[PDB]
Order: structure tokens, then sequence, then C-alpha cells
RNA sequence: CCACAAGUCGAGCAGGUACGAAAGUAGGUCUUAGUGAUCCGGUGGUUCUGUAUGGAAGGGCCAUCGCUCAACGGAUAAAAG
RNA sequence: CUCAGUAGCGGCGAGCGAACGGGGAUCAGCCCAUUAAGUUAUGUGUGUUUUAGUGGAACGCUCUGGGAAGUGCGAACGUAGAGGGUGAUAUUCCCGUACACGAAAGGGCACACAUAAUGAUGACGAGUAGGGCGAGGCACGUGAAACCUUGUCUGAAUAUGGGGGGACCAUCCUCCAAGGCUAAAUACUCCUGACUGACCGAUAGUGAACCAGUACCGUGAGGGAAAGGCGAAAAGAACCCCUGUGAGGGGAGUGAAAUAGAUCCUGAAACCGCAUGCAUACAAGCAGUGGGAGCACCUUCGUGGUGUGACUGCGUACCUUUUGUAUAAUGGGUCAGCGACUUAUAUUCAGUAGCGAGGUUAACCGUAUAGGGGAGCCGUAGAGAAAUCGAGUCUUAAUAGGGCG
């Protein structure tokens, strides 16, 4: 049959020129706490670790 | 020369395919390539894509993000070359569809430019860029 | 396309069993015993092939040193004279040498005693 | 190119359709893929769950002292089912109609260049009698060969069915096949202005 | 510094400030512990989106709130002999 | 067939999974009580096809052979050289094959027409639509849940009217529920006739090639085997001898062949006999291996060949599993036969071939591997959540700085 994709990593990655793009964590809830260095650096889109590049192929076919 | 029996494939064409499990000597003898026990050695031994051994996966240590837009779908991008594949001088949504450089179902198209044009067209209901627009002009067209 | 094992299994066994014929009992008749037999005359052979170059070393050494002994002599000494003397005949020579004809080595002692002093 | 028909006369056809070169490696993939198309793959097995029978288990897993069992009919077992059971199959592959084109241009040159292709201003019969035929191939050198007629008449289809090696054939039905396994090609004018037209 | 997810130091530029006559100092406290990913939901903004059209509902984006998930990379929302 | 594993659903886990639009196959509308299309049964006529069948061309000599269809020399038929048989391989020996011809009687199909019934207790759709409560179905788990069915309680307006367009309001667009009938494209094979196979060939192939769902097991439901082969023709051994008028043999005879003699083609291995040559009853162990005297036979007598092997150095089987096995760790009584990385679909990389800024068709039509079919797909442009812009784009008050190109 032919291959189904991974809903859920599907919603967390997107692709670009020559990799895939990401939103970074512990941004959510609790913020109070952290300095605004961090707030600041944590937000915006990074790239997926070239480790990890292959298991996001995999689950994202025809992306 | 030209005969049933003297016809032959080109070098490196066919390879003959890997056979598992017969003698010592063939390098693949007994386990096979398997190793040695574990649950990869098993018959439908592999994990599931994903599976990390139990630690919360890449996919679900991390925020979803973003929603979809149902008028890109319908969205349609022509690079500026594409236009020779045309018949006439009249570049249209019509047109293009005819030309089968967009998809029928779309409902407005975009000119980029991307590519070369030799060719004079009069553009009907496109939406063009600046560079796009100055090629054409160049090339000798006109807009609406 | 069924594929029949008959006549290749039957030509191999058989090539086996010709191979291990002269053995005693189960060996020469039956196939899993013989095959086992084969395989270690083949690596008895192979550590037998050096072992002979050996065995035949010792047994001229020793007929060399017999020769040398009644002519007046040890081995060593003797091996040591004819070294100096410049003498390149090999051990083998040396033993049929003293084994077939006598006054030979009488006259190789001397020349390795002269050597010698 | 001038191409000399029997007769004498000079006849003009088309280099591409008759001066390519000969490309092997694409003749043998397009003659396999026609030899592969010509299989019928009718054929089944039956799997150990496809055995009349072997529902139960023999006997009880442990204390018996035998191997451990599960079923009578397993592949293991004399009478049991087939361990891989084969399924009807359909051997046909996709060849790409250009490979196609240059396949059949390519074995046309290459019968040209071998003088194994005889063009015959005119080839027709007056009856369907099968010595004529005879007669007439003989005299042209061809007495094994395929013919090859814009259309074919009843009476030449009558009398070359019963010759051996001899077979008849519409300009538009030829198959790289049976180019190559006759010995001789006898090709009338019309259907190699034809057969150039379609440029294969 | 680090397998990843993460963590750490930072010259320097623009804007608005506080203290100095001024050169100037200040992006929490001598430093190294005082902590919790994802999903779901609440609140303040938002030149984003809005299933025929105009709105609205709902969704997205920025800020922020709710876990001793301490078996502390956190099987399910909920589990002894 | 595409759209598309897309939009969505989901302890937002594992998983589930559309529609619009486009390309094809087929093509058809007709009625509610003045009663339609269509369907069914009976009877008549015009075409067509079936249930037995008939004719059907053309080879001689020579050689091997038990036997000619096989060798060598030449000859004939072919709208016929498909297939089977005949003492070994046959277009011309037989049955047949292409072709031509054939039905007293009965049956099927297409159409026309004459009657029966049927469509049809049905005349514009009220316990109806809608709503509260609990469930079920839609790709969709009550979720912003639109739409369909209802177990229970209720309940309109009726063309100046009503339903839908995904909570809901207004505008606009579109349609007329609570009454019906209707062929083709589609699904399947207990059966019938013909034809086919890079399907099996007696442990295979149906469990069953043979008197098999039998023998046999079980109270019963139920389970369920093994077993093909003389020879071209029985020409299947008249008669004699041993023996119990037995079985079993020996001679004679048949046959091309009788260790082709009737559990009868070939007749392998494990296992068990007889005969010949060498060795062997003072010497301790995975049984071999490297050397090596003597003996018997054949000898081109040789520095040879075939059997045997007194005496001697070295030397604790195989597989599996383990840090590590002669291990007193596992498995194998032996032989013959069978016995385990496959197939379909999708995707990614490599090799190879075609074409090339282009490449390629799918379903489908098509006396069909051809030809036609351009819907669709990949590539040719990124940035951004998105609007949007675009060789640039996001962030920001910023043409600064920075991220991705």
């Amino acid at each position: 049959a032919k291959l189904k994709t991974r809903r859920g990593a599907a919603k967390r990655f997107k692709a670009t020129a020559n990799g895939f793009k990401r939103k970074q964590a512990f941004k959510r809830h609790i913020l109070t706490k952290k300095s605004a260095k961090r707030i600041r650096q944590l937000r915006g889109c990074v790239m997926v670790h070239v480790s990890d590049v292959a298991s996001v192929r995999r689950m994202c076919p025809y992306i | 020369t030209l005969r049933l029996n003297e016809l032959a494939p080109a070098e490196g064409a066919k390879r003959e395919h890997r056979r598992l499990g017969r003698g010592i000597g063939s390098g693949v003898g007994k386990t096979g390539g398997r190793g040695i026990k574990g649950q990869k050695s098993r018959k439908s031994g592999g994990v599931r894509p994903g599976f990390e051994g139990g630690q919360t996966a890449i996919y679900r240590r991390l925020p979803k993000f973003g929603f979809t837009s149902q008028i890109a779908l319908k969205t349609a991008e022509v690079r500026l070359s594409e236009l020779s594949k045309v018949e006439g001088d009249i570049v249209s949504l019509e047109t293009l569809k005819a030309a089968n450089v967009v998809r029928r179902d779309q409902i407005r198209a975009r000119i980029v430019l991307s590519g070369e044009i030799t060719r004079a067209f009069t553009v009907q209901g496109v939406a063009l860029t600046k560079g796009a627009k100055a090629a054409i002009e160049a090339a000798g067209g006109k807009v609406e | 396309a069924r594929v029949k094992r008959g006549v290749v299994a039957h030509r191999r066994h058989k090539k086996i069993l010709a191979r291990a014929k002269g053995y005693y009992g189960a060996r020469s008749r039956v196939y899993r015993v013989a095959f086992q037999a084969v395989i270690k005359a083949g690596q008895y052979a192979y550590r037998d092939r050096r072992q002979k170059k050996r065995q035949f070393r010792a047994l001229w050494i020793a007929r060399i040193n017999a020769g040398a002994r009644q002519n007046g002599l040890s081995y060593s000494r003797m091996i040591d004279g004819l070294k100096k003397a410049q003498v390149i005949i090999d051990r083998r020579v040396l033993a049929d040498i003293a084994m077939h004809d006598a006054v030979a080595f009488a006259a190789l002692a001397e020349k390795a005693k002269g050597a010698l002093a | 190119m001038n191409l000399k028909t029997v007769s004498g006369s000079a006849v003009e056809l088309s280099e591409v359709a008759f001066g390519r070169e000969f490309n092997e490696a694409l003749v043998h993939q397009v003659v396999t893929a026609y030899l592969a198309g010509g299989r019928q793959g009718t054929r089944a097995h039956k799997s150990r769950a496809d055995v009349s029978g072997g529902g139960k288990k023999p006997f009880r897993q442990k204390g018996t002292g035998r191997a451990r069992a599960g079923s009578i009919r397993s592949p293991i077992w004399v009478g049991g089912g087939k361990t891989f059971a084969a399924r009807p199959q359909d051997w046909s592959q996709k060849v790409n109609r250009k490979m196609y084109r240059g396949a059949m241009q390519c074995i046309l040159a290459e019968l040209v260049r071998q003088d194994r292709l005889v063009l015959v201003e005119e080839f027709a019969v007056a009856a369907p009698k099968t010595k004529e035929l005879l007669a007439k191939l003989n005299d042209l050198n061809a007495a094994r060969a395929l013919i090859v007629t814009d259309a074919v008449d009843e009476n030449l289809y009558l009398a070359a069915r019963n010759l051996p090696h001899v077979d008849v054939v519409d300009a538009t039905a030829i198959d790289p096949v049976s180019l190559i396994a006759f010995d001789k090609v006898v090709m009338s004018v019309a259907a190699a202005k034809k057969i150039e037209v379609e440029l294969g």
C-alpha cells in the first residue's frame, strides 16, 4: 500500500530548501522565573539536527 | 548479430540477487546477516519508526505550530520561462491551463522572474512581480 | 519450476564416501561419520607437511653425529670446523655420505679438524 | 538513402527510419519485454491454511517426549502446505514509447546493413495456392522469410498459412521478435513508405 | 559544553532611562543548587485567517497562568493482594 | 483512474482518513385512480443458433535392426506440415486436420403482432418538519459539530410558504420533503462446450490417479490414511525331475530381452551373506596423519601399478551457546526422500538505457505487447504561522544587525 505519514510529526516539522525547521521547547507555561535572554533567544525557529534528520525523513516521506 | 541468441544486456545492468542461508562459502550462511539473538533477529523484528526505547520521542517533545491556509492550495506559481509553452500571444489563466502549466482546479496564478522569454505577450488577469513585468516589457509585451 | 535434489546430492555423498574408503567401521560406510573423518585427515596432512622437514633434519643430524664420533669428533665441533673451512655441503648430503661411504666422510672430518686447528 | 529494389529501380527512404545506429542494450531490453509479455502466468499452490484438515493440535505440548507440534499440515511435515504458495502473476513490463520506436528503428537499420531485407516493387498472388507462392519465394531466393505488405490479401494469407518458416503480416502489425526470428524480410515499397511515415 | 532535547559566557549597534562635573557604570544579587518537556485548557494584545458574501464563532502569532507528572526524559485522565 | 495519504479526526498516542474539480465505462426516463414507461404468462409469424452425421490429397527403393516412422537416393499434396496412434522419431499407414455438405422430431435467442395479469388502495403527501432528553451514522471520539435515524416527551407554516449552503444573524444563490415505477455500465460460478499454461508428475498435484470421505479412531459432533508401471503381442512356461499331488526350484519351450516369470521397467543407500589376498592372540586411548619393512597379483619387469600394512614421530569428534568447552553443558541410532529470507504495493539509494529544461502517462478504446488516450504526477524558486511578496523574504521603529535562500 501507500506509505502513510505520521501526522503528529507532520504537525511539528516543515520543509526548507536544504532541511527541516522546527520550534523550540521550554517556552509554554512556566516563564516568570526564566530570564529575559532565555525568553528572547528561545523564540523563533531553528533547524533539525543532522543526527535526527533521518527519522524525520522516515516519518514524513512526502514532505 | 541480430539473432535471438546473440543479444546481451549492457555491463552493470543486471546483478544477481542475494540469497541467505545457503552455506558457509556464500558468506551469508546460517544467521544470514541478522546477528545473534535479540528482537531484531526475530521474524518481523523491527521496532516502529520514531520509537527511541521509551524516552519521549523527538516529534513528541517539540511544540506544534502554525495552521493550514485553504487559498494557498488553489494559488499557483508560474515561472517566466514556461510562457513559451503557451500557444498564442494572449496569456491568461485559461491559456495557462490549456498549456498545462497550471492545474485545472486552481483559481488564480502568479508569474515570477525565473527564466527568459524571447516572445511578445499580453497578460490578462494574472499577477506579475516587478522583475517579471520588466522582463515582459523588455521582450515587447504588455499588461492588461 | 520444481527442482529435485536427488542426483546432485547423491553425487556429493558418493564422492565423500569414495574419499573415505579404507577407514574402520562407520567411518567408511556412514556419510555423517565419514565427512568428519575426511576433514580431520586434511588437517593432519596440513600439519604433517610441516612436521616432516623437522623430522628429516633431526634424522640427518643424528647420522652425522654418529659418523663424526666414529671419526673422533662431536657433531657441533665438526659443523664448526666445516664452516671455518668454508665447506657448504648440506646436512642431507653429509648424512647420505656418512651412511654410504666411510672414506669420504673420514676425509671431510680430517678437513674439519684441520680447520679447527 | 537510395535502396535498390530487386528489379533494379531505386527507392528513396528516410535516414531516421532505416539509418539509425545499432543499440544492442536498447534492442535487448525491448525484445526481453516482448518475450515477458508473452507469458500467461496461471498457477497456484496451497499454503498451510489451504490444506484439508489440520485444525487441532496433534498432541499435548509437554510430557510425550516428541517434538512440539501445532498442526499436522505444517510445511515441515510430509503432506503439509507449501511454505510460500504462489498466486497468479502478471508478467507485462512497461516499455517507453520512444525506446520502443528506437529499438524498431535500430532493428530495421541493422537488417538493411546485413542485407536480409529485400524490397520488391509489388508482391501478390493470383490464386490461394501454396505452390505458386513457393515458386515466387524460390525465385526471389527467400524461401524462409517474413512477408510484409500494406494490406494482407486473403489469397496470399491462405497460400502462406501452411508454409513453415513463412508468415505474412501487415505493415501496422510488425513486431521486433518476428523481425529478428526469420532469415529474411520481403517488404514491398508501399509497406516501406508506410513504415517510414510511422517512423517505427 | 553537549547523542538529542537542552545548558553557559559575551564584545558591540539602535531606542528610552537612572546615577555622576566628567571619563563612565548599570540587560538583577561574588559564582556554582532553589527545578518540570509535550498534549489540553484560562487571561491581555494582535495590520494574520474567517468554509457563498458582510460579520461573528472557532483557529494562528506575541506575553503570561494551571502538575511532589520527586519512580523528577514525565505508559492512561483514572489502578491493591 | 486521479485529486491524496492531501484537508481533517485522534489517551492530538497507536492509528483512522474525505470531499470539490477533472478523465473514462454506460446512458432513459415515466406516473398518482378519465390511470404511464417497464415486466410477466399464453398463442401466431419472420430471421438466427443448437441436440446424431457424410466426403475429405499425396511414397517408393536401399541399409542397420526383433520390429522403421531412423540412414542414403529420389517422388507427390498442401485454403491440409493441428493433435493422437501404429514393435524406435510419419504431411503422403490408421483416426483425423483446412474445406464442402447435413436435420424427420425437439429446444434457445432477436423482432412484429393478439390477449391475461402487473405496475396501481396510489389523486401533492401532519403526529409530518422542527424542538427537550439518551443513543446510533456520517473520514470525523460532543468537540466551534453543521447534516441523517429515533427510544421517550412534545409539535408548526403550508407557495404572501418551506429546506440547504458546517455554531449563529442579514443578504444572495439554489431546490420543493413527509407518494411511486424504471434497462446498461457492476458482483459471483454448483454447472455446460471449446481452447490455453517458462503450473505438478505418485513423499508432488485435490484428503482421494487405485472401488476415499472408504479402511481405521470416537457414544457423538468430529477426525481421517497407505496403495500407479510384465511384455509390441500372453506368445503368461506343453512336457520331464526333486518335493507332502504343498511351497520352492532345475531342465525344456516362448520371447529382441526371463537377475522382462507375474508386488514382474531401471533397481541407488543404510543393513546382512559367501569367496579370494594381506594383516592380527606380550600389547593400552577420537582410530587418522607423515614416514616405512615384508607379502600376494599385474607387469612396458621400472626409480612401475594394484591390494595389505609389521615397526615409528605427532595427535582428547561435530554443531549450538558462551569470558571460556575433550568436557561429565545442548542435539543427532543409521540411510533415502521432504524441510526454512518469499510475494504484492509504496517509497529511498545505487548501477544501466532512452529523452532532456523538460520527462512520463493512468483508467479506457483498440481482431489488442502496435496505435490512440495529456486528466494527472515529478522537475524548473524561496521566505514567512498567515495575509503577502518574490531573487529575495522573515524579524524590527529602523535601508541597522541577524535567520533561511
